[PDB]
DNA sequence: CGTTAGGCATTAAGCTGAACGCACAAAGGAACAAAATAAACAATACCACCGAAACAAAGAATTAGAATAGTATAACGCTAACAAACATAAATTAGATCGGAAGAGCGTCGTGTAGGG
DNA sequence: CCCTACACGACGCTCTTCCGATCTAATTTATGTTTGTTAGCGTTATACTATTCTAATTCTTTGTTTCGGTGGTATTGTTTATTTTGTTCCTTTGTGCGTTCAGCTTAATGCCTAACG
């Protein structure tokens, strides 16, 4: 029987590691595929540089980390630790979009 | 409180007596409406009818100046 | 002499009895509508300005403001706007 | 000398907005050096439709409350009830327009 | 170039969103967050990409470059750096 | 002998104030408060009546947006009243500080 | 006395029934007893940030008076634009 | 011929070895700093533009940009900025 | 003919920013018609101080992590750790800069 | 191939008479507001328990760097040409200044409603 | 089940305010150059995608396990509905001072030529 840590110490370790990190999280090729497959619905046959899709990756990263920090600030208010879809709906309601 | 009040103008000279008249003659009538009607009446009043109040106001202004010579007036909060 | 302070209020009245020949409007909503028109004009002209600055062109044309209302106006309002805008400049260029 | 008859560009477009006013307003508006001929035409068209549309829904709200004067309350319900243009006017609040009626569904009593 | 790209919405993976939340200071994840995160990301990228498409269609190009994405994020009040 | 259960007249107050549209603050306290605050920058700073009125209008619009936000926050929090935790939550998620 | 205690609560001139009115516009049912001073803190921060901008506007233009259109510019500074005064 | 794409990067390097004569900098942060300078210049010049438009003056002077940095820069940074700005134009006007 | 020695206005101010570049950049920048003489001087002064200050704290953060190359991570901690200028840069996010390290005080274990 | 020295249209910098804004006097109630009591109900302290999610090995597409073929496409340099800028009236028209009229506030009746035993 | 304190229509007074007509600076719009940006066409070089190779890597999958979510029961305390006094705040014209505005004169000033890193 291998030793398993209590749930949360591994979690807190990867919190400090990944918030300590600097590299991109979302894998580049599926991100590229999603950007192209949603870009083809306005004017088809569109090419991108490395620079445009890299800046798009950075924009998506910043928006998602702000959304999840605000969602965690929502979920701590309910005396809760996990996150729920109602937390994300509350976050996008207080932001002013939905 | 030490604050020196403004002299009554001609409207004030006429409005004081007429407001007292309206309260005595027509009670249980709200004061704001009475002031509105007094304003309307004064606007309807002929210029000739208003000479005693005008002169009275001027006399009060003279007495005020004689009684309160430092009134240049400087309002402060 | 005296400062003449202008608005669009007669044209507000004109488009009002254009669409609805029956109703009136207070002075409140007339000033609201005037601030409405000048704020939307400011935003549209500024967007067309920065679009002309990016594309290295020293002018503003119908294409630039068409891109600007494509940018600002969200959804079906933009499509309605570009359709009637092309209608309006075909009217203007026909004469 | 004798010029021709003064036809305005608003008459040249079936238009109710002053073309020369917005032409000089772009010209002194310091947005670019030259200005295209049909760009104030396009501008006046989209502004006429924007307010024309605002008027159409505002008057329907005002007649809907059985009054023939346009009230900024009617303006508030027109720009907050319809969601198509509310996204343009999210950060803009009407003076003397109030808040559109809205009650929480849980705060009804049992 | 002989393909129409479809069904890549789940191209982003569940542990990648988990790693995203690990950057976001979030501790525990329910099993419903992933679809909602995909929807939120899809509509956000839809908005910025539509802005970049009409940008490129104005300037008579056939490709999309980085500075137009910078202008889209500048117009949406989400201005980024490091790209001119 | 006609004491109401608390909340029915609260619903009636909701309906009368959301139906109404006039100013909600007496003008003289806001005037004296603005006169107090603006003197901290410079002296002899008078105002037009439209200026102060506009300031009261903008303040009231900001407050009613804020309180709608905090009430939605409170009802996500499974409670039917507002608390200052909801106030700082809405001041966080909207991004003011 | 005319004024209770030591007074000097100009911001407390925005009294608890008035904040109750502003809250009942906002769609709330019950109000805790610890809302008012925090709402007053919102009043402080908002009026400081707008009045600083407006006094900057009128102090550049060599005028001792604060115009309502300068207030509309100061609210256009923060995405907080209102209508009905010109623009 | 070829498009010449300029930046402020040599001045970034110069102020870098002004304040810190020891450290280097990647190409990443150089482009970051370039976007930093042009974004702050854009915001400041646009604010000075609308201030000149409100006060009915057709120019931009040192007073206008002084009001602009008083407006945008929050706090002690604005005070530091106006002090050194007056220092800089006294240096410029002394010669 | 023979002109005098070309003294730049950056040398006339003890300045490290190009005065003529921002002078024409305001001139073609389409903000007003005429431009004052000391206004690019003021502009170059405040931009030099803004970035000079950014550099001072960025290099202290970079030496604080014992590296002599400036990293956008150091830029992120410099603009997010100090609150004096964070209010200017609330809506602006650094590419490849990450998030400043933080943790909720309740999520420490008992 | 970029930056700096001279010469005048044109624009603010003072400067004084004159129009405009705003505070503030009396008089009153009256809408408003501060305080005090049941009460009740809603926030809260805490327990069961459960199933929904952390930990972790075992494989499984899959990105990850590198050439490279080619290839549509930014990104040039001259034009020219069409469109705007700069004078020049005129004429519409937008706006200022007086008049009436009807549209909505005040209220008041009775009606319907929907909440405490 | 019970009755009964607060929101709405009909109508009349009421006042006010906004629609109609009229005069007049001004600015909008036909002519007619100059001039000067930009479609358009040839060119080119260039950077981007398709393809294919190791490789490494990280996603899924199938479990254990454990602990936060949720429902439930006291509990208590804290806000409300309501009365009972304080209390401040509405309206009007004329008077006085402070400020801003606009015409006016005049001094700075930067649009437009010609030469050094």
């Amino acid at each position: 029987k291998p030793h398993r840590y209590r749930p949360g110490t591994v979690a807190l370790r990867e919190i400090r590691r990944y918030q300590k990190s600097t590299e991109l999280l979302i894998r580049k090729l599926p991100f590229q595929r999603l950007v192209r497959e949603i870009a083809q619905d306005f004017k088809t046959d569109l090419r991108f540089q490395s620079s445009a899709v890299m800046a798009l990756q950075e924009a998506s990263e910043a928006y998602l980390v702000g959304l999840f920090e605000d969602t965690n600030l929502a979920a701590i208010h309910a005396k809760r630790v996990t996150i729920m879809p109602k937390d994300i709906q509350l976050a996008r309601r207080i932001r002013g979009e939905r | 409180s030490g604050h020196i009040k403004r002299p009554m103008n001609a409207f004030m000279v006429w409005s004081k007596i007429e407001r007292r008249k309206i309260m005595e003659q027509s009670p249980d009538m709200h004061n704001a409406e009475i002031s509105k009607r007094l304003g309307k009446r004064w606007k309807m009043l002929k210029d000739s009818e208003k000479i005693p109040f005008i002169r009275e106001a001027e006399r009060l202004r003279l007495k005020h100046m004689a009684d309160y010579p430092d009134y240049k007036y400087r309002p402060r909060k | 002499k005296r400062s003449r302070k202008e608005s669009y209020s007669v044209y507000v009245y004109k488009v009002l009895k254009q669409v609805h020949p029956d109703t009136g409007i207070s002075s409140k909503a007339m000033g609201i509508m005037n601030s409405f028109v000048n704020d939307i004009f400011e935003r549209i002209a500024g967007e067309a300005s920065r679009l002309a600055h990016y594309n290295k062109r020293s002018t503003i044309t119908s294409r630039e403001i068409q891109t600007a209302v494509r940018l600002l106006l969200p959804g079906e309002l933009a499509k309605h706007a570009v359709s009637e805008g092309t209608k309006a400049v075909t009217k203007y260029t026909s004469a | 000398k004798a010029r021709a008859k003064a036809k305005t560009r608003s008459s040249r477009a079936g238009l109710q907005f002053p073309v020369g006013r917005v032409h000089r307003l772009l010209r002194k508006g310091n947005y670019s050096e030259r200005v295209g001929a049909g760009a104030p035409v396009y501008l006046a068209a989209v502004l006429e439709y924007l307010t024309a549309e605002i008027l159409e829904l505002a008057g329907n709200a005002a007649r809907d409350n059985k009054k023939t004067r346009i009230i900024p309350r009617h303006l508030q319900l027109a720009i907050r009830n319809d969601e198509e243009l509310n996204k343009l006017l999210g950060r803009v609040t009407i003076a003397q327009g109030g808040v559109l009626p809205n009650i929480q569904a849980v705060l009804l009593p049992k | 170039h002989r393909k129409v790209l479809r069904d890549n919405i789940q191209g982003i993976t569940k542990p990648a969103i988990r790693r995203l939340a690990r950057r976001g200071g979030v501790k525990r994840i329910s099993g419903l967050i992933y679809e909602e995160t995909r929807g939120v990301l899809k509509v956000f990228l839809e908005n910025v990409i539509r802005d970049a498409v009409t940008y490129t269609e104005h300037a008579k190009r056939k490709t999309v470059t980085a500075m137009d994405v910078v202008y889209a994020l500048k117009r949406q009040g989400r201005t980024l750096y490091g790209f001119g």
